């Protein structure tokens, strides 16, 4: 079908030598693959649906002139979005980044009952409505 | 003086507009478009606005569409004055540049 | 037949002295090349259909201006060039064999947007 | 506009036009720099009734692309009807 | 076995008896709007923002309180449902104050966001707005009760989670006021949590007041060391400075609460 | 509709051929070009006498930034940070804290005038007409550091140009 | 025109300089005056109108030689047609609002922003977060002064664009500078650059 | 109000000043420290408290659409005056 | 289509493009993987990477396509995909006053055949894709950086390339030339989390994971 | 799975030939580069730098990655031979203005927090 004369390459994919990233920011960084925690000030859950990859925080110092926050870390604002955990781990492995993976924390199903607010002999009865 | 090969090297004004736009909101990205063809500013804005409106599935009101055409054609005068007179300036004719740049 | 046009209006597109005779040649050559494509290939069925439609118009209209209004392809010199391109395309479809089944399906989520 | 009659004649003749009719320098024919205040109108959605947003919500009427074909004697067609030929201008066909 | 089939927009989902319409919609990825329902508090059913249409029924039902019945088709995006959310949001914003620039909740406010997604885009309220006097309840929680939407989350939290029956509702009708009535301090080791559950800027952090906006903070997911429980926290930083500490959900350690010392 | 710009056939009668012969030999169409530049020599030039005369501007002109006050002297800015969020260039840095009287006010309001693109989005987004772009445009400096405005510099600009700034907002706020 | 059109020195510098065939122009990606100078009848204002260009009347200039002189005549004649359109826009200007009356896309008027709760919320969100754009990718083009200017804008459902590819018409034109300069001198390449109407803000982006 | 630190440097309305040993004071040698002399905290305090007869008062900052978003201030408390969160003007209810 | 603020639909063009999409998929089943038409009437043909030259040649030369103009050619980087790159061809037909979009895919190491033989316009668009994404085009007449500086390492338009890069230039008086050093920013770019935690568009809700 | 389309080389043995061919081109070019650009380095320093660059990727075993490295290396060579690069671009391989950063744990400990 695919008449292209393919070859065989039985080694793990690795593109660290062709991505142009300096050695300092490959072997010393620590990627963090995680599903962002819900912002506790809001009840919305639309920002907890994709996996992110962020890097370890590094020093920020005050600019002597204006007091602005300065950085020497080129990857400080880098956030990558991935559809699944396996996709994120694949991207980190081929770039030569050491990574920590945190399994998604999903809310457990809860048994809600408006009627329990007015129980005859249980402590779920509320004193105010 | 015969030209055997032309090899334009560009990127001496490459600033990463397309990568910077990815860090802006759709409104924050609009002023980038005045600075692409900086002789046809309001025409670049219109192309961007037509694209976002198309994805937004909204329609600008009739009076805005007439202003945009009106300033679309004033902008075409700005660009063609720049194009023709500088084209003539590089060919040795400098007087028309001054007459039309007062327009 | 009509008077010969002095120009086509398109730079580099020379006027054709014999538009009808040249069109009959190119369409006939196309239908011969399409005979080497398998009978069920959609390219053959569609390309023969449209080629026959244009060939009939060429045979049923001696006036060039009136022929142009029927073919709806601009100047008659543009229609000849498109015949030359279609013939070149058919000669290349045989080598490519696009009528064969899909070479390879994409990965599971290749065309899924958003991600 | 302060040119003497003689200089007006000389410059009109040297160019072949009546320049005074169309001067490229502006004069009191321009608008006043102070203008009366406006009172701009309101849009079609400025209503107190029969104006629910779900009946004019453009963004929420957009849909995902409709899949025509997916790999997961019929007549031939073109992307659209062939373009109609332009007609020569009657205002000024030849420049 | 005991699961009952219900339909969300026609899609079938199998749920346990006693599951609410809101919970059934969660199993298909649809989040119903809410202001008073919290999954860790008792059901209240008084904001009406979760009203949703049930096919073949004329009255919209409260999604947070109505149990699903076998065979129901929940229409989470119908015209009747969408007009209910616009009517309720219109009532919520009628007396709400125009404090958004001066309000700490701006940018992370459920009333703001759900007003963009489910409410209308303009006002037709031509009267004067209500204004309530503030109520001091301690040095940690700032109180600006003109922004309160009478959702009673703080009342239910203080009574069920904290165990302190000091917050209530005094008044009636449009003059109903949340507070302590008497001049009292809501002092507890869990008191700071009413800032997070309050959907609006009526309850805010006093130490954090005016210092930052939500969108400019970086969220570093860390751990707490004030005690030995190990509560999971989020540390908000802004240009190299710690701005506040927020809870991070962990179902097995702290859920979405942290102690006041940790906060 | 289209038109031809250079599709014309010249006449071939002896009078038209001689007319073109006279044009070739006597440079008639070049003499005509001289006559057009001679006309300009006798027109009034369009130059203005800067700095004694200034090019016309409008109340919408977007110049140097300024922080305004209420008529009582209180700062209009209440540290909402809408300007900082909408600034395309991220030229605005803001910090805020409760003031000694409990007011929501800023402790830092910096505009890097070398990042700014003078677009006016900040004054559009300000809900209290606090940050505005004034009418000043003649504020060149001899050093880079002088273009990093802080809050004191912005309040001084507002107190300097308030008389003009207020009159320009009065002339254009109904269009906003 | 008195200075340039019939000037023999100007015609020497531009006639038969940088000839491009109609077939080559299409394949090299040219647009605008670069196509119309070779005789191709194409203009997006008439074939794919946008805004209210179908409510105005104007003529599209067409070249015959495909050289720098026909493209100069096309540009000078397009300036005349722009005045023709401006006359029609000054007379057909209608009354009404100037931005879409949907406050989840366009910000409300400042008077309403300071009086209405819904208007302040939308002003706040439209200037901090922006308006979310439904997912999807579009290619939208206009007849810009220099040619076909378009953007391939990709949205992912959020308030920030995912991808924004810009199609600068001069990028394709400049790519053709090597073909159009064949057989010419140094002074002619100076003329060919100006006929393509290149600005490097768009070519380089 | 504008006051000078012991070393002579002026203090801004935000309370900022350089310590006697801070090397950053070198930037002001041969130049001046820009300080706004109209402290807004003092000027607002000079405005009189407005007496009103209603339990609820509205402030738009004055000037209509040229002020700030209209907010409504509750004046039920007698111990303190209601203050506008936008512009700092104070209101008091007549005879409670 | 009487609603002032809503964009009217053109269902005549939607049917025509849908009909022509099937037409192409019937003629090139070896390469066509998915066809779709958007709600604003833009036809997309998604093909296998092997079909770049056959598909584009058919769309340029077939009498019922005549897409003689390559409007634009660009890449989009989607890291979560196995093939992270998405090569997009935007074609214009002057004969039929229509537009079509052809899309394929590739990764860091798999080449894609150069379309210069089909469209002379693709010469620089493929240089830009290589320069800005690192996608190699086989048999390109001359492939090299077009936008980035000489000696520039990396591909800026990849999603994992930092916004400010890794190096920056200044002038050093000791060596009397412009040098390149690791990037340090006086003010770090301030990352804003603008996404709202509430779903905006129910029509695009993806099935739960 | 594991069957991939090659770029230039079907195996490492074929790929290494292109590496050696590229090395010979760079080796013969350094004398010209040190001459045209008027660099104040020696032909030995330049050829040592070329060796340093090649040994930096001596651990690669994927032929495709090697093919891209040769492709990128040939682009670098083309930029240098045609003097598209300037003296500043050719001296960026030597980092003359970068102060030597610490390597041992103690030196890194004293100056900052980075690993
Ligand atoms: C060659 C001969 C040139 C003649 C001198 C120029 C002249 O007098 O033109 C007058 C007059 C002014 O022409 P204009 O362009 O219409 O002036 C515009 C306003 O009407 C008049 O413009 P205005 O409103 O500005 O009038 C005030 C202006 C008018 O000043 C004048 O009087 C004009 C200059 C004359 C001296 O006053 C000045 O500015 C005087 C200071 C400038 C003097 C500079 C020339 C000094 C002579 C230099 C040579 C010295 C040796 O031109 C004529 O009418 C025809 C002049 C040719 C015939 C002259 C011999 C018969
Ligand atoms: C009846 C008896 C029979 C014999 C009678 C004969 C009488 C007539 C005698 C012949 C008249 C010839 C006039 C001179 C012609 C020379 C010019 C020429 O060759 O034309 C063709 C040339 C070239 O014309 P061309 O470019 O169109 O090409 C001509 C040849 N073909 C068309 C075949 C290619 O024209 C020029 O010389 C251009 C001039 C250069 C621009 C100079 C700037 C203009 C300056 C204008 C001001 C001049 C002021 C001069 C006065 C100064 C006073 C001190
Ligand atoms: C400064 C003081 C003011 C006076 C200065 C003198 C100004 C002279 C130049 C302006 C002339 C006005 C422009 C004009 O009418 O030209 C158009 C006119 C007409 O331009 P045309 O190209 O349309 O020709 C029309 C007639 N046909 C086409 C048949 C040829 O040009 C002329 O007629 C000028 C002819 C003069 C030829 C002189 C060349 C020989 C010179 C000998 C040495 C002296
Ligand atoms: C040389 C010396 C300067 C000329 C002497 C001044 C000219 C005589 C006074 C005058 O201006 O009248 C000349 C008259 C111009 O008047 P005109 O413009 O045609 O009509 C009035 C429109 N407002 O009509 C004329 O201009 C006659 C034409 C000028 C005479 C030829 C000069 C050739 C140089
Ligand atoms: C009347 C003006 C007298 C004063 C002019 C003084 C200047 C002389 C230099 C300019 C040349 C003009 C003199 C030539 C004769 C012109 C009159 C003439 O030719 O008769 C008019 C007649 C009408 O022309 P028509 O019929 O419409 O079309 C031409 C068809 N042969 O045309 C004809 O049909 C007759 C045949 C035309 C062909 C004859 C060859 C003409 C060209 C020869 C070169 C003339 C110039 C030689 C001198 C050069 C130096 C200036
Ligand atoms: S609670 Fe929300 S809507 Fe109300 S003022 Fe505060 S930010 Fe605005
Ligand atoms: S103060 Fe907040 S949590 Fe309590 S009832 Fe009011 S809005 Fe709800
Ligand atoms: S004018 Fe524009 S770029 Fe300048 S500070 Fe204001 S928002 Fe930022
Ligand atoms: S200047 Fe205006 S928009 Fe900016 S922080 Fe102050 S009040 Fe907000
Ligand atoms: S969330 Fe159901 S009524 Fe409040
Ligand atoms: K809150
Ligand atoms: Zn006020």
């Amino acid at each position: 079908t695919r008449d292209t004369q393919l070859i065989t390459v039985d080694e793990k994919l690795d593109i660290t030598t062709i991505t142009g990233v300096p050695e300092e920011h490959i072997k010393t960084r620590k990627a963090r693959i995680f599903v962002p925690a819900r912002n506790n000030m809001q009840s919305g859950v639309n920002n907890t649906k994709k996996w992110k990859m962020e890097f370890d925080t590094r020093e920020r110092w005050e600019n002597p002139l204006m007091g602005w926050a300065s950085t020497a870390d080129p990857l400080s604002n880098l956030v990558l979005t991935f559809s699944t955990k396996e996709d994120a781990v694949a991207f980190a492995e081929k770039n030569g980044w050491s990574y920590d993976v945190e399994e998604r924390k999903v809310p457990k199903p809860k048994s809600k009952s408006y009627g329990a607010n007015f129980s005859w002999n249980k402590r779920t009865r509320v004193s105010t409505k | 003086e015969m030209v055997r090969k032309c090899d334009p090297h560009i990127g001496l004004l490459h600033r990463g507009t397309e990568k910077l736009i990815e860090y802006k909101t759709y409104l924050q990205a609009l002023p980038y478009f005045d600075r692409l063809d900086y002789v046809s500013m309001m025409c670049n804005e219109q192309a961007y606005s037509l694209a976002v409106e198309k994805l937004l599935n909204i329609r600008p009101p009739p009076r805005a569409q007439w202003i945009r055409v009106l300033f679309g054609e004033i902008t075409r005068l700005l660009n063609h004055i720049m194009a023709v007179t500088t084209h003539a300036l590089d060919i040795g004719a400098m007087t028309p540049f001054f007459w039309m740049f007062e327009e | 037949a009509g008077l010969l046009k002095k120009t086509t209006g398109l730079v580099g597109l020379a006027v054709c002295e014999t538009p009808h005779e040249r069109l009959k040649i190119l369409y006939t050559k196309i239908l011969d090349v399409l005979g080497h494509i398998p009978k069920n290939a959609a390219y053959r069925k569609y390309t023969e259909q449209i080629t026959n439609e244009k060939l009939s118009m060429v045979k049923a209209e001696p006036d060039v201006k009136k022929l142009e209004e029927r073919l709806q392809g601009g100047q008659i010199e543009e229609v000849i060039l498109q015949a030359e391109n279609e013939l070149s395309l058919a000669r290349k479809m045989i080598q490519w064999k696009p009528w064969e089944p899909l070479v390879e399906e994409p990965p599971a989520s290749q065309w899924k947007w958003p991600i | 506009a302060s040119a003497t009659r003689f200089i007006q004649w000389l410059r009109n003749w040297a160019s072949g036009r009546d320049l005074q009719a169309k001067l490229q320098l502006r004069y009191q024919e321009i608008s006043k720099r102070t203008q009366p205040p406006p009172k701009l109108p309101v849009g079609p959605s400025h209503k107190l009734s029969n104006n629910y947003y779900c009946t004019r919500d453009g963004r929420r009427e957009a849909m995902p692309p409709s899949i025509v074909m997916s790999s997961q004697e019929k007549k031939a067609v073109s992307p659209a009807p062939p373009i109609k030929r332009w007609e020569l201008s009657q205002d000024e066909p030849y420049l | 076995s005991n699961l009952i089939e219900v339909f969300v927009d026609g899609q079938s989902v199998m749920v346990e008896p006693g599951t609410t319409v809101l919970q059934a919609c969660e199993k298909v990825g649809m989040q119903i709007p809410r202001f008073c329902y919290h999954e860790r508090l008792s059901v209240a059913g008084n904001c009406r923002m979760c009203l949703v249409e049930i096919e073949k029924a004329p009255k919209v039902v409260a999604a947070c309180a109505m149990p699903v019945m076998k065979g129901w088709n929940i229409l989470t995006n119908s015209e009747k449902t969408k007009k209910a959310r616009e009517g309720v949001m219109e009532f919520l914003l009628a007396n709400h104050p125009l404090d958004c620039p001066i309000c700490d909740q701006g940018g992370e406010c459920d009333l703001q966001d759900q007003s963009m997604m489910f409410g209308s885009d303009r006002s037709r309220f031509l009267e004067g707005k209500r204004a309530v006097e503030d109520k001091n309840i301690g040095p940690l929680v700032k109180t600006i009760m003109t922004r309160c939407i009478q959702c009673t989350r703080c009342i239910r939290f203080a009574s069920e989670i904290a165990g302190v029956d000091d917050l209530g509702t005094t008044g009636r009708g449009n003059d109903m006021q949340v507070g302590t009535y008497i001049e009292k301090m809501f002092m507890s080791e869990l008191s700071g949590n009413i800032i997070d559950i309050c959907p609006v800027g009526a309850l805010t952090s006093k130490p954090y007041a005016f210092t930052a906006r939500p969108w400019e903070t970086r969220k570093t997911e860390s751990i707490d060391v004030m005690d030995a429980v190990g509560s999971n926290i989020v540390v908000s930083t802004r240009t190299g400075e710690v701005m506040r500490i927020l809870p991070r959900m962990h179902e097995d350690i702290n859920e979405e609460w942290i102690s006041d010392k940790t906060r | 509709t289209y038109k031809y710009v250079n599709l014309r056939e010249p006449s071939m009668d002896m009078k038209s051929v001689t007319d073109r012969a006279a044009q070739t030999l006597l440079w008639t169409e070049l003499i005509r070009g001289l006559g057009m530049t001679l006309s300009y020599l006798f027109r009034e030039p369009a130059t203005i006498n800067y700095p004694f005369e200034k090019g016309p501007l409008s109340p919408r002109f977007r110049g140097e930034h300024a922080l305004r006050r209420y008529p009582s002297g209180e700062e209009r800015c209440i540290a909402c940070k809408l300007c900082e969020a909408v600034c395309p260039a991220q030229a605005i840095t803001i910090e805020a804290e409760p003031r000694a009287d409990g007011s929501r006010r800023t402790t830092r309001y910096d505009i890097d005038m070398t990042k700014c693109i003078y677009c006016g989005f900040c004054q559009e987004a300000c809900p209290v007409d606090a940050i505005v772009e004034g009418p000043n445009f003649e504020f060149s400096t001899e050093t880079h550091e002088e273009l990093l405005y802080n809050k004191e510099k912005l309040l001084n600009n507002g107190d300097k140009w308030e008389a003009e700034i207020a009159a320009n907002i009065q002339a254009d706020y109904l269009y906003r | 025109e008195e200075m340039l059109t019939n000037n023999r020195i100007w015609r020497n510098r531009t006639v038969d300089i940088g000839i491009v065939t109609a077939e080559d122009a299409l394949n090299y990606g040219f647009s605008g005056v670069m196509l119309r100078g070779s005789g191709i009848q194409w203009d997006l204002r008439k074939t794919q109108p946008y805004d209210v260009y179908d409510q105005v009347e104007f003529d599209v200039p067409i070249g015959s030689r495909g050289d720098c002189y026909d493209r100069y005549l096309c540009r000078v004649e397009e300036m005349r047609q722009s005045i023709r359109i401006i006359s029609q826009c000054l007379n057909k200007m209608p009354p009404g609002e100037i931005k879409v009356d949907d406050a989840k896309v366009s910000p409300p008027k400042r008077a309403e922003m300071k009086t209405s709760m819904e208007s302040l919320i939308h002003h706040f969100k439209l200037y901090t977060e922006g308006y979310q754009v439904p997912p999807g990718a579009t290619y939208t083009a206009i007849e810009a002064p220099k040619g076909e200017f378009g953007v391939y804008l990709v949205s992912d459902g959020s308030s920030r664009p995912y991808r924004c590819k810009i199609k600068a018409p001069g990028f394709a034109h400049l790519a053709g500078l090597d073909k159009m300069s064949k057989g010419h001198m140094l002074a002619d390449v100076v003329a060919i650059i100006g006929t393509q109407d290149i600005v490097f803000g768009e070519v380089d982006r | 109000g504008v006051r000078t630190s012991p070393t002579g440097e002026k203090v801004t309305h935000t309370g900022q000043v350089y310590d006697d040993g801070d090397y950053r004071k070198v930037r002001f040698v041969g130049r001046q420290k820009e300080v706004n002399e109209n402290f807004a905290i003092d000027l607002i305090a000079e405005q009189p408290v407005s007496q009103v007869g209603s339990r609820v008062i509205s402030c738009d900052g004055g000037g209509g659409a040229l002020g700030h978003p209209r907010v409504y201030i509750n004046l039920d408390k007698e111990t303190k005056t209601g203050t506008c969160g936008y512009c700092g003007l104070q209101f008091r209810q007549q005879h409670h | 289509d009487t609603r002032p603020t809503v964009r009217p639909r053109n269902d005549v063009a939607h049917k025509q493009l849908s009909a022509f999409g099937e037409y192409v998929a019937e003629i090139l089943p070896k390469y066509v993987q998915q066809v779709q038409v958007s709600c604003f009437n833009e036809l997309e043909i998604c093909i296998h990477p092997d079909g770049v030259i056959p598909v584009l040649t058919f769309l340029r030369d077939h009498s019922n396509a005549q897409f003689k103009s390559l409007a634009d050619l660009t890449a989009v980087d989607i890291p979560t995909r196995q093939n992270r790159f998405e090569i997009v061809y935007n074609l214009l037909s002057l004969r039929f006053n229509s537009r079509i979009r052809v899309k394929t895919y590739t990764d860091e190491l798999t080449p894609i055949e150069s379309s210069v033989p089909v469209y002379k316009a693709a010469n620089w668009y493929e240089r830009e894709i290589w320069d800005m994404f690192g996608v190699f085009f086989a048999n390109h007449p001359d492939l090299r950086r077009i936008l980035t500086d000489y000696g520039f390492e990396g591909h800026p338009f990849r999603k994992d390339f930092p916004l400010s890069g890794y190096v920056e230039l200044r002038y050093d008086d000791e060596v009397k030339r412009v040098v390149a050093e690791p990037v340090e920013l006086a003010q770090e770019f301030r990352k804003f989390d603008l996404n709202s935690p509430w779903e905006a568009f129910p029509a695009y809700r993806q099935p739960p994971e | 799975s594991t069957s991939v389309k090659p770029i230039f080389s079907r195996d490492m043995n074929e790929a290494k030939r292109r590496v050696r061919e590229l090395y010979r081109a760079w080796y013969r070019e350094v004398p010209n580069t040190v001459h045209l650009f008027q660099l104040d380095i020696s032909v030995k320093q330049g050829r040592d730098k070329v060796r340093e660059m090649f040994k930096k990727n001596a651990h690669i075993t994927d032929p495709r990655v090697v093919d891209l490295l040769v492709i990128k290396g040939k682009m670098e060579l083309e930029e240098t031979i045609k003097v598209w690069k300037q003296r500043t671009h050719v001296m960026r391989f030597f980092h003359e203005t970068e102060a030597p950063r610490p390597k041992d744990f103690l030196s890194k400990f004293y100056v900052g927090h980075d690993p």
